[PDB]
């Protein structure tokens, strides 16, 4: 029918264009919060003006950000109404269902409100433990759960992929009942391109948790050793490859999650790609007809060499045995080991022969 | 919402795919091919009942405007005209397509939730309207339309 | 006979429920001395009369453990009498079979008695190599062998088993000689759900090691390194990650020889949970059936785009060389140089299909 | 014919019998050593008449494994002149044969020899920078080497194995033209039963390298760190494993070496063990088709069940809104609800089914 | 065509010719620059002649090594001329070819002018968080980028290939539109021989490793710690194996970076070089048969045997009960458990003989 | 001790996987095809001695008082009447089980743990009932019975 | 330049390669068995084209002269007889070698960069001077031949 | 020691294996059963040659005494008469076992260490005893014996 399917098609135009914004303004928040804190440490104080105006931007953000998924989630409603021939929208209103957008809504609810507040922390060092004991900012408790407003890559990237949106694609994959959901996505990126996956996560990790590491470690740090941003990137590789901590142990329980959560992802990450680059090595079908090919040349010209050597060292040994008169003993025990080595010679390029032969099957 | 130039174009592509020769029409064959292609093998009877289905003209031809009504159903999440298919299938034997009232009793009441004697006997009744024991399952074809 | 599978069935149900009340009694005696290990560090000392009272009823706990393995022994033995014909319950002693009974009883029966008993402990700090002199009290010594009890768990899952109480299960595997031990069991589930198995494991071990290092290093720690629960459980995550040490390096032997174990433990699990989660990301049956019919359709339409590059570029090369009456050999060789990028993106696409098709074979 | 396999089987015997000699002497001339290197650190000097008496006899043991080596090494030749049909023995000497005589000799050669020698040893303490030097004597430099000597032991198993000794062995090896070397017999035994051989070489190789590490480390550590025997233990025991040093550091290159060949071993032994261990967790034929059976008839009952569930809640919708006079709606979207929660069920066990099915071949 | 052949051949030889003189005017800079570094320390100063000589004759080689590069590129733009059928070398100029031009001189310009130059440096000392400055050369800052030089081993590896510069295999993969890249010869090199190559990489990258990690450590160690060339290998060796720092941390990003690169290659060396011991172990075709025709002979026997067995103690019971006239219970008791012991190991050699079987299937 | 009315239905339903057709009766094919599933291929020689071995009426068809005996025999971790009757196969040649003395005394005294040629005396002296010389391996049967 | 004594014994050496019985010859059977062992089952039809590419005594024989002559069109990187070939056969159906002028059009208005309509009109033009209006593809080597 | 009664034992326990029928006769399918199972597949003409280069009684059948002298010269690990042997078939593909004096003279100068002129002279002429051209390859045991 011409009005059922167009129908569909423009709640899927609505609930894609929706999902852009929502980046957008969640992006946007990100990138402010992290200047506010940089800017927080050494520039200005936290009571001056400017750190109003950022957080209140932030606050500002947020609402229009937790209105967008609003309508984004009333839209996904509409459509599931029209996808199953449902005529009341209690009916899509289930427990997990429910859950799920009360979560979504928490996560994306935290960021530093504008104000001044302060709290006591104290910490254990490294290596000498002594106590430290200072006064810090809330707002630093507010800021770094800011991250998990990531996830909306993944559904951006999943509502514009080629196979989700390709009406050829849909038509097979109707025949053969395939759920389009966001895990299929993932398998296939991973089937086609591994490595260029892999190697985005890993940077991408890198910058965040080095960051995050040092933002922790500047409130207890007053030598210069934890909060630099080269000494936790360091520190986050050789975690990540689980080489050693050396003389970089955090004070902070934020850096030793930190720390573990990057030695639990290298665990894997480090095994997937090497299998990835054993794999990237091995030969096609036509380079190995050539080389089985060209091994076999060679094998058999060097049968030959060996069998005539034999021969000839046979024969000198006859023509020194008995066609001389006075017999030169030296001569005819080397020529009996020649003879020796020229048969273990011949007996093994005849088994590297049979060995590629069989391999070739 | 009324199907523009370059969403039919979508859907003209995708029925290039199944119409190999061109000419504007699928066959039997044409569409046993594709799916042999996706791993399954189905039988000459499993193809007749597809086409048919979709077709309105009686001639074994699908064009265009029946393409686009066959997508319609697919694309659906959930069919309830098909899922209640399935259901009885699983205890429908000798592909007949009937079942005694005496095997539809015993398995609402002692398999999944389970019903109640009552229930069953008011259930029964409904079904089985014509009162000659064999309940042919097509009476969801009425049950699901009010 | 009836009464032959009425008298088997009994003596199933008799041994089954014994096997619970041991659990119970075992359970109960841990958590009593977790209880009591961590009361009497703070709270009151060891000459006081709750330490008494709880002591004494660990005792009595253990006496009805032991009876009830007592019991359970002899049904067992019932068993086995019933199923093989014997009229005679000292054929059953084997030198096998009694040896297990003593180690049960051996196991089952360390415990904590109640009294006031010391001794001194002498230990060397860590990266300090300082000497360190304290008394302790023997109870340490007899309480942390009683985890040994957790084999019951096994035995209770073994007797719960939906194959081991199946009358269908058992009459196939009649059929088929099929051994129904406690390995079998085991293979079942790391067949069905290995993913599950690994986390518990993994759970149960990390608290309950975390707990006995931080039990073992209370008497040495004056600095509040090891001797808290955090610590310890950041110090057996990277030990089982095999990161490293940091600066939480034992001073007691005890947690030594925990950290060697968890290191061991963690060397294989990071293995399977590797191979569980490669296993796990990989394309089922139907989609990589739906996958190639897209690639392929990708490949005929890029392959089709490029001849006519190539066939576009020989025409213009031919038109601007002759038809026009001036020559310009800028864009003569600017067509030239399209004409041959054109060629190997030909190429390069009909190889890409040509492997595509290969791997589909 | 009879002479000549009589001849060549007395010879084997030969070459048997003086192999179990030389293994004899050999660590009869290392338990000597070891002992008199622990006996003269505390309970006398290097100027008493103990020590002179045990190098004495290590002397002398070194002198009759030499003449057994000489002997071993002309009946090998004797051997070769059988088996070859040459009657003069030069024709067996080929500029490799003469190498390993030598360098067997050379190898066996070294021990402590009798006497009163020292020199100077200066060393870098760890973790401090602090230069060390004492005085120590030659001997300890001499008796490292002789744990070289442990090459005998597999000449002994070569010479003992069941296949190298066994008559139907020989005849079907040769008409299937197979060397039986020592390389046969370990990739035989790796077949056969790895665990066993993994087990064995770490726990020997474990044991001598604390040893070893004691001994070079007794000479610049007062402080009891790397001179005791079960901190060595557990240095080569995290070695092995790859976790790190902690703060058991070698102040000598001793320690340093040993930690490097343990980590270079451990490496390739880690990945055997697990690989012997996923290897040996997999069902057999048997138990894998009663597995499926079980597993078939579980999944007709859960198919069953979900196709009543779903026309169970088809009649109740009708019922309520039709037969029924007022319409409680509340009712009839819980029953839709669960309509939709069976159709998802059931189309969920029958793919599990599917699956099943399609991976059983 | 027989001038054109020829004409193509000898741009082979002119194009192969002038690669060795590159590789022996890069080599002959690397060597003297590795000789001025080492005697500019200790023997002479940077404002003596020695130095000026040096560095002279390190930038007249670099001067002849850059002509030599134009050359070369001037006969490989006329090798492609001739081999895509062109008459103006216009077309051969793409962007992609000009940058790798640019690249290639870019990184052999780099070495140490004449001159005298200095810098300040600081640095933080490790696990003491003290601070270091110092003035330093500008010389170490232009002379550790030359080893990028080493990219013409590759280059001359390729063109003096057998399969590159052969008849019969050039043909064979015209025929089979095989492209005869660098890569082709470096998969070719790990199916052949990966051993070699492996071992080869690792020697040279621990020994070019450590001698970089100590010169740029030169500067800020005053405590013979990260300068010594035996601790640099030793560090190298243990962050390859990821086994950690030990009191080896560098004090400059040099070291840094190049343990973070050590541990990188490391990671994928290990299990490359795991794999290729673990397929080195497996049995051959004629040795997997032999060892299981021994098999099955000694499975035979050892049924033979415990069927006899049964049978012997079936007799021992029925004479001991009926035959005797008085019932020794003891003796009666003894045979019926030898009885079962009998009647398990024969259906143990049973089930093993028969997986035997269903495994040589 | 008896059977509980829950412990029929757990053997009814095993029944069922072997009475797929529902009569009630357990035929030779119907045996066959679930032990084919299982991974063996046993020729009907060998299925036909398996139904009388627990057939009582000589109908040569297996009803469920009958399957009740077979589980029986089956659960047993050893039976002492089935072993033995491997024992004798090993050495049993020509399917005929009437081995001579010639190799009973050679094999009880040369295999295994051996006896001593005065045991074995006696042995064949009680074993050569019939006297021919062909000893039938059968006397297991009152072996055991006595 | 000419070819020097030791390069002729390469060739030579590369020459019995296919030539298994020296005899001077290569035949259609000894190229169809060099072929097969990489992989590739030409039909008789696809080889006999590759020996009159480059005989020239007409024979259906390739010696060594000849043999000189098809290395050196192997040897190239690209051929622009070759490549542009392969380009027509994408869109030749038929197997004929002819194409419409209609499928012209429109192929090199919709599919790659595209040509506008006067280019293509001119071209239409050159390349169907005929005006028969099957457009053999012919016409291509007398492009790269002026 | 030549003869002690264990070695005999050993030997015998071997015989065994080929002498499935227990006579003390091993028959030409007896062998190639053997090395059926050992991956190999000779055909009757490659076994037969087998039994008569040690059968001494010209009866095709090898018996204990022959079975001793065909392990004697397997168990060698060089055998100058056999490796001669398998030399001269590497440049003989015909199967009669004749090489022509051409190609003898062009391998010994050729192929390997080479050997000059004067030296081939002399051993074609010491070869060629029959003078007609055709050098069979016996002589190989003439060198030996002599
Ligand atoms: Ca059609
Ligand atoms: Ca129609
Ligand atoms: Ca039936
Ligand atoms: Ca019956
Ligand atoms: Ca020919
Ligand atoms: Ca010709
Ligand atoms: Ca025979
Ligand atoms: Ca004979
Ligand atoms: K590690
Ligand atoms: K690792
Ligand atoms: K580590
Ligand atoms: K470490």
């Amino acid at each position: 029918i011409g009005y059922k399917l167009g129908h569909r098609r423009a709640l899927f135009e609505k609930r894609k264009r929706l999902s852009d914004y929502a980046l957008i303004f969640g992006m946007f928040g990100i990138v402010v919060m992290v200047i506010e804190t940089e800017l927080s440490w050494g520039a200005y104080d936290k009571a001056s003006l400017y750190s109003l105006a950022l957080k209140c931007l932030i606050s500002l953000s947020t609402i229009i950000l937790l209105g967008l998924i609003i309508v984004y989630h009333a839209r996904e409603i509409q459509l599931f109404m029209v996808d199953n021939g449902a005529d009341d929208w209690r009916i899509a209103m289930t427990y997990e269902r429910i859950f799920f957008i009360c979560l979504e809504i928490l996560v994306c609810a935290i960021h530093p409100i504008p104000g001044n507040y302060t709290f006591t922390w104290t910490a254990r060092l490294a290596f000498s433990y002594a106590p430290s004991t200072t006064t810090a900012d809330v707002d630093i408790i507010l800021s770094i759960p800011m991250f998990l407003r990531l996830y909306l890559i993944a559904r951006v990237m999943l509502l514009h992929s080629k196979l989700f949106t390709d009406a050829s694609s849909r038509s097979i994959g109707a025949l053969n009942k395939i759920n389009f959901n966001t895990r299929f996505v993932m398998k296939t990126l991973m089937t086609i391109c591994p490595g260029t996956v892999l190697l985005v996560f890993s940077i991408s990790l890198w910058i965040i948790a080095a960051w995050t590491v040092r933002a922790c470690e500047r409130y207890h740090d007053q030598q210069d050793v934890t909060s630099n941003f080269l000494g936790a990137m360091w520190l986050i590789s050789i975690t990540f490859l689980s080489i050693g901590y050396g003389d970089m142990v955090p004070n902070t329980y934020c850096g030793k999650g930190v720390c573990l959560l990057t030695g639990i992802m290298g665990a894997g990450c480090t095994a997937l790609v090497v299998a990835v680059v054993a794999r990237k090595l091995e030969l096609t079908k036509a380079e190995k007809h050539v080389h089985n090919f060209m091994m076999d040349t060679q094998l058999t010209k060097r049968v030959k060499n060996a069998a005539a050597n034999v021969l000839r060292e046979t024969w000198l040994i006859y023509k020194n045995t008995k066609l001389v008169k006075k017999i030169d003993h030296a001569k005819v025990r080397k020529h009996q080991r020649k003879f020796l080595q020229a048969i273990h010679q011949l007996r093994s390029v005849k088994m590297e022969q049979r060995k590629l032969n069989d391999q070739a099957n | 919402d009324q199907l523009t130039e370059e969403q039919i174009a979508e859907f003209k592509e995708a029925f290039s795919l199944f119409d190999k020769d061109g000419d504007g029409t699928i066959t039997t064959k044409e569409l046993g091919t594709v799916m042999r292609s996706l791993g399954q093998n189905p039988t000459e009877a499993e193809l007749q009942d597809m086409i048919n289905e979709v077709d309105a003209d009686g001639n074994g031809t699908i064009d265009f405007p029946e393409f686009l009504t066959m997508m319609a159903r697919k694309m659906k999440d959930t069919d309830s005209e098909e899922e209640i298919r399935e259901a009885f299938r699983v205890f429908d034997k000798d592909g007949n397509g009937y079942i005694s009232a005496a095997e539809l009793r015993h398995v609402m009441t002692n398999l999944g939730e389970k019903l109640t004697d009552e229930e069953v006997d008011e259930m029964i009744r409904e079904a089985d309207i014509d009162g000659d024991g064999q309940v042919n399952y097509e009476e969801f074809v009425q049950m699901m339309t009010a």
